[PDB]
RNA sequence: GUGAACAGCCUCUAGUUGAUAGAAUAAUGUAGAUAAGGGAAGUCGGCAAAAUAGAUCCGUAACUUCGGGAUAAGGAUUGGC
RNA sequence: CUCUUAAGGUAGCCAAAUGCCUCGUCAUCUAAUUAGUGACGCGCAUGAAUGGAUUAACGAGAUUCCCACUGUCCCUAUCUA
RNA sequence: GCAGUCAAGCGUUCAUAGCGACAUUGCUUUUUGAUUCUUCGAUGUCGGCUCUUCCUAUCAUACCGAAGCAGAAUUCGGUAAGCGUUGGAUUGUUCACCCACUAAUAGGGAACGUGAGCUGGGUUUAGACCGUCGUGAGACAGGUUAGUUUUACCCUACUGAUGAAUGUUACCGCAAUAGUAAUUGAACUUAGUACGAGAGGAACAGUUCAUUCGGAUAAUUGGUUUUUGCGGCUGUCUGAUCAGGCAUUGCCGCGAAGCUACCAUCCGCUGGAUUAUGGCUGAACGCCUCUAAGUCAGAAUCCAUGCUAGAACGCGGUGAUUUC
């Protein structure tokens, strides 16, 4: 998360390292990201820095218009598809990996999400979950 | 205390226990256990299992 | 030449040295604080772990995200016997430590703790505490003496007990022997209180209690002569390495000419005599009582016990505590339960939880039905039982 | 016999059943493997390994000495009666 | 314009395997490139059978990138002889 | 390379908040030289991977002291090595330069740590190419390409393993001593408050979680399949069927048990004594002063609480103690 992310999230299981590359599922524009960076990783010897629902990224976009490419910028995981742990008991996962596009402030830039958001990024940041369709 | 029924096959799923899957158009499926799951992914029938 | 980029230590060096211990039982290292006010009661308990399950509740924690919400954790279930006193140890403070100076045993112990006397019971000619029986014979001039040194010397007093191993599961039949200090006030009334208490049995509805973080000691699983890589958590060498990629490289400088302590160096995992601290007291269930597994919420008629039994061990006859989280040791293994060292208030120690449902599926596969009965109505009739 | 085939695998005719053995299944090895999510971020370097693989049909670029490139690339079908 | 040689590097090509200064300058590939490629060049020391320049096809040759793929790595774990 | 001393000046005014010329005294030796003492009947010489330990000239964290410190941010200094210091593109590189995370991403030593640990990419061979130089053979801190990495079973050290002898044997303990670990951040609230003309913008207490490390553990989830457990399939073999053999565990799906994973879960405690510093009373010095005697509060420090081993020559209690 870091600074301007309203509440804590609740640690669930890693899937997405440095060099994956997710979709974009909004109306932005770009295809897909590739993950550079992750806002808040550890320092610790030989550790790529990993992501999972609801972390906000660095991204590249790789496939899309022109004009986002070649420049980084800020993105926020929607789904994830590593089975990660609720406190319930369920082990529930996506099919793919997917996120969105935003700024360092926490504002989306897109208008809607094409696909399912996950209840941990959408109580994490209230911009994704106000573009959102259906939760879980 | 919710029990919910195997997507699969039509067991009783108990809390704790089961694993979750979510299609990409957001169908929420919910699989018993490792054998239901892996019969998913391979485009079993369940009408013929 | 320094580090080209430094690393956090693998291994904690407080742990070492990691050789096996005595025995089997692992001893108690400190009790808790004496207080004077307090009544007369017993500050630790030996128990058998016998399997795991996994436990849905309602978390009360205001201020969380999960409030008012159900959450799953997994539980231990040890076994608890009915423990009888056999024995009364004191000690004097010495400036050289504790010394135990009168043990007093009972008049007519069980044949549990005399299997566990003597090596070879099929050859023994069963004469222990036979001369020791002759101290009872008379009026007892030569029994209260033993007993006034304790009224009078002995600041701080031990209680030899045992668990009933006949009512137990276990192929052992052979009961094991510890000392529980006890911190109730008034030391006279200590040795007046364990007297009445010789062949008398002690449960744990007065020791522990609900919603209580105790601690835990016992010993490592063992796991035999292990490698280097999985002891330690070595980063692993890489495939072009000749003659291991398995191992620990270089270990230390020219100077010192020697191997330095602190290096990961193969040898002994497991069996090791640990303590784990601060684990939360779910459940205590009566061995008498039908449905222990039985909740307010559920209500239904079922035990804590699985179908077809736990994993390694058998079925649950009698008491138990459900203790939150992993405890050290495996299955079939004693292990000593005990109070807390403080009183801990931190918002998740005196948490008034309560249970919703208790899992009694089968731990052996893949865990369908709770009850046979249950069973019986899902999948119906069947080619048997006609 | 399967198969394009003196490929591989399997049996008949013919020769062997010889290469120190027994009891256990620790580490580390040699050899053969499998791994969720990510896909070389490891490393001097995609080293090693994995993937593609036969046949039939469709389709096949820049360039060129017009011979090639070419099995280019990229898709589909395949069993029993 | 001047000095001087027997003649004073022509057609081409180039930080190329040949460029010390250089990790040259510009453009492209990348989030980031002393690498790769495309250009400029008064080029310490490019150059015409000392063979120059360009080449289809070919290569257990040297190098760069992309797709597919994989424990190589994150991060280790297990099984067998 | 680092730290001083003096103070001409800079700093709107003011030498010493922060700096500081001209001079000058030293320390370190992680630079490069100087020397040739040791080694040429051989110390395997670069770099990286991996791993432990130590130093402080302290980047961050804990507590404080100064400011041209209003708040925020930043700068200087003290006690301090307890703890943390990275993911990458390129280069064989140490070094260097960017992207980016982070509380911060510091400098080092240990035969320029470490090749019977590894790699061998570079240079330090024999093949070959180009440029320059030489009539030539050939030379080149000029460039490029391909080029065998040997042995521990000895002693010690270390990680573990037993074990004779203290009347024998069995059980329950005490504890010398040795090791010792937890670290760090964000959000909610305090609070748009303190402060400020505004712009801007905290902190303690309380709560929810997270980063890294450590010990456990298999309920569940995920992995592994020689349970060759069951099912399916191909080639061939036993006349067919049934049931099987073989294809160095044949192949595929599923698969408990066991092992195992921040790809799983749980847990990581509390007092006392101090340093820096801020003070109390109080002289030296009728006053003034943290100090000279006394004394208070105080750091991630130290010692204990706790945790891990149990001196195999440290110790205590108790049970039994043989008849040809
Ligand atoms: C230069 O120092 C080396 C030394 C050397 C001698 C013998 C074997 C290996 C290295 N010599 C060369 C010519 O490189
Ligand atoms: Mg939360
Ligand atoms: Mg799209
Ligand atoms: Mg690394
Ligand atoms: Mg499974
Ligand atoms: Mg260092
Ligand atoms: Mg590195
Ligand atoms: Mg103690
Ligand atoms: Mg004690
Ligand atoms: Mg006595
Ligand atoms: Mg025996
Ligand atoms: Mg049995
Ligand atoms: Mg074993
Ligand atoms: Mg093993
Ligand atoms: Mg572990
Ligand atoms: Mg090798
Ligand atoms: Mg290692
Ligand atoms: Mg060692
Ligand atoms: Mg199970
Ligand atoms: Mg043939
Ligand atoms: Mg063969
Ligand atoms: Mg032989
Ligand atoms: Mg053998
Ligand atoms: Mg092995
Ligand atoms: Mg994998
Ligand atoms: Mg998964
Ligand atoms: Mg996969
Ligand atoms: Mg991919
Ligand atoms: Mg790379
Ligand atoms: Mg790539
Ligand atoms: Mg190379
Ligand atoms: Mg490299
Ligand atoms: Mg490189
Ligand atoms: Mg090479
Ligand atoms: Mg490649
Ligand atoms: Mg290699
Ligand atoms: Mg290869
Ligand atoms: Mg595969
Ligand atoms: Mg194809
Ligand atoms: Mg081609
Ligand atoms: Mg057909
Ligand atoms: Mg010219
Ligand atoms: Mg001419
Ligand atoms: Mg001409
Ligand atoms: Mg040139
Ligand atoms: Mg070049
Ligand atoms: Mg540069
Ligand atoms: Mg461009
Ligand atoms: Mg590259
Ligand atoms: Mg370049
Ligand atoms: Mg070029
Ligand atoms: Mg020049
Ligand atoms: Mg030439
Ligand atoms: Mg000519
Ligand atoms: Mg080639
Ligand atoms: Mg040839
Ligand atoms: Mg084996
Ligand atoms: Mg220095
Ligand atoms: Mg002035
Ligand atoms: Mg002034
Ligand atoms: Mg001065
Ligand atoms: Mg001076
Ligand atoms: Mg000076
Ligand atoms: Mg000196
Ligand atoms: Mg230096
Ligand atoms: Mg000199
Ligand atoms: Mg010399
Ligand atoms: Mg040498
Ligand atoms: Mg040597
Ligand atoms: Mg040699
Ligand atoms: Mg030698
Ligand atoms: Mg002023
Ligand atoms: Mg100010
Ligand atoms: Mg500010
Ligand atoms: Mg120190
Ligand atoms: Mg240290
Ligand atoms: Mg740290
Ligand atoms: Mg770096
Ligand atoms: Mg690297
Ligand atoms: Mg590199
Ligand atoms: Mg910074
Ligand atoms: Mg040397
Ligand atoms: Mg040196
Ligand atoms: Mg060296
Ligand atoms: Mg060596
Ligand atoms: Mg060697
Ligand atoms: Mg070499
Ligand atoms: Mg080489
Ligand atoms: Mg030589
Ligand atoms: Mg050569
Ligand atoms: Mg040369
Ligand atoms: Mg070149
Ligand atoms: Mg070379
Ligand atoms: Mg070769
Ligand atoms: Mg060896
Ligand atoms: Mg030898
Ligand atoms: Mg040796
Ligand atoms: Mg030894
Ligand atoms: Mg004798
Ligand atoms: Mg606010
Ligand atoms: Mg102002
Ligand atoms: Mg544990
Ligand atoms: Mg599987
Ligand atoms: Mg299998
Ligand atoms: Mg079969
Ligand atoms: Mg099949
Ligand atoms: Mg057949
Ligand atoms: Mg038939
Ligand atoms: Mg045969
Ligand atoms: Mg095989
Ligand atoms: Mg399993
Ligand atoms: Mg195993
Ligand atoms: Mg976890
Ligand atoms: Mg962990
Ligand atoms: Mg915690
Ligand atoms: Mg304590
Ligand atoms: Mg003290
Ligand atoms: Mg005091
Ligand atoms: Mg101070
Ligand atoms: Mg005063
Ligand atoms: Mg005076
Ligand atoms: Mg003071
Ligand atoms: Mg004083
Ligand atoms: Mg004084
Ligand atoms: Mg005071
Ligand atoms: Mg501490
Ligand atoms: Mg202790
Ligand atoms: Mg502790
Ligand atoms: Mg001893
Ligand atoms: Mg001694
Ligand atoms: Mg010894
Ligand atoms: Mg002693
Ligand atoms: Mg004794
Ligand atoms: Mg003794």
């Amino acid at each position: 998360s870091g600074n301007g992310a309203q509440g804590t999230k609740f640690r669930i299981s890693l899937g997405l390292p440095v060099g994956a590359i997710m979709n974009c599922a909004d109306n932005s524009g770009a295809r897909n990201l590739y993950i550079i960076a992750v806002k808040g990783s550890g320092s610790r010897l030989n550790r790529l820095p990993a992501a999972s629902l609801g972390d906000m990224v660095m991204a590249t976009v790789k496939k899309g218009k022109p004009e986002l490419r070649k420049k980084v910028m800020p993105a926020i995981v929607v789904r994830q598809a590593k089975s990660w742990r609720r406190r319930d008991g369920v082990f529930l996962y996506f099919e793919d990996n997917a996120g969105v596009i935003a700024n360092p402030k926490g504002e989306m830039k897109g208008s809607a999400i094409t696909g399912p958001v996950g209840k941990e990024c959408a109580d994490l940041w209230p911009r994704v979950a106000s573009n959102s369709g259906v939760v879980v | 205390m919710k029990v919910e029924i195997d997507s699969f096959s039509g067991a009783k799923i108990y809390p704790g226990r089961g694993t979750l899957f979510v299609r990409g158009d957001s169908k929420i499926f919910r699989f018993q256990n490792s054998k239901s799951a892996s019969l998913f992914k391979q485009r079993k029938n369940p009408r013929r299992i | 030449s320094h580090r080209k980029y430094e690393a956090p230590r693998h291994g904690h060096l407080g742990f070492l040295p990691r050789k096996r211990a005595a025995s089997i039982r692992a001893r108690v290292k400190a009790f808790p604080k004496d207080d004077r006010s307090k009544p007369v009661a017993l500050t630790s308990f030996l128990g058998y772990k016998a399997g795991m399950t996994t436990i849905v509740r309602d978390l009360d924690r205001p201020g969380s995200k999960f409030h008012k919400r159900e959450v799953v954790e997994a539980v231990t279930v040890v076994d608890t016997p009915p423990v009888v006193v056999v024995g009364v140890v004191g000690y004097v403070e010495t400036p050289r430590g504790l010394r135990s100076l009168t043990t007093v045993w009972a008049e007519h112990l069980s044949d549990e703790v005399k299997r566990r006397f003597y090596k070879n019971w099929y050859k023994s000619k069963k004469k222990a505490f036979t001369k020791y029986s002759a101290k009872y014979a008379q009026d007892g001039a030569g029994i209260e003496r033993e007993l006034a040194r304790i009224k009078k010397y002995a600041s701080v007093v031990r209680v030899l007990v045992h668990t009933q191993i006949r009512k137990t599961p276990l192929a052992q039949k052979k009961a094991h022997l510890a000392e529980i200090q006890l911190n109730g006030g008034s030391i006279s009334e200590k040795v007046d209180w364990a007297r009445e208490h010789f062949e008398k049995t002690v449960a744990v509805d007065s020791v522990f209690e609900q919603n209580e973080m105790i601690d835990a000691i016992a010993v490592t699983k063992g796991h035999g002569f292990e490698g280097v890589t999985h002891r330690w958590g070595t980063k692993k060498l890489p495939r072009k390495t000749h003659r291991g990629l398995r191992k620990v490289a270089c270990i230390g400088a020219w100077h010192p000419a020697h191997v330095m302590w602190s290096v990961a160096r193969a040898g002994q995992r497991g069996y090791h005599s640990r303590t784990s601290i601060n684990h939360k007291i779910y459940r205590v269930g009566k061995g008498d009582d039908e449905a222990n597994g039985a909740t307010s919420f559920d209500r239904t008629k079922k035990t804590i016990t699985p179908m077809g039994g736990f994993v390694h061990y058998g079925e649950i006859k009698n008491d138990f505590i459900m203790v939150k989280g992993c405890i050290p040791g495996n299955r079939k293994r004693i292990v000593t339960l005990r109070k807390s060292l403080y009183t801990n208030t931190s918002r998740k120690a005196l948490e008034e939880v309560s249970l919703k449902w208790i899992d009694t599926a089968s731990k052996f596969g893949k865990g369908r039905f709770q009850t046979p009965a249950e069973k019986h109505a899902f999948m119906g009739t069947l080619k048997k039982d006609l």
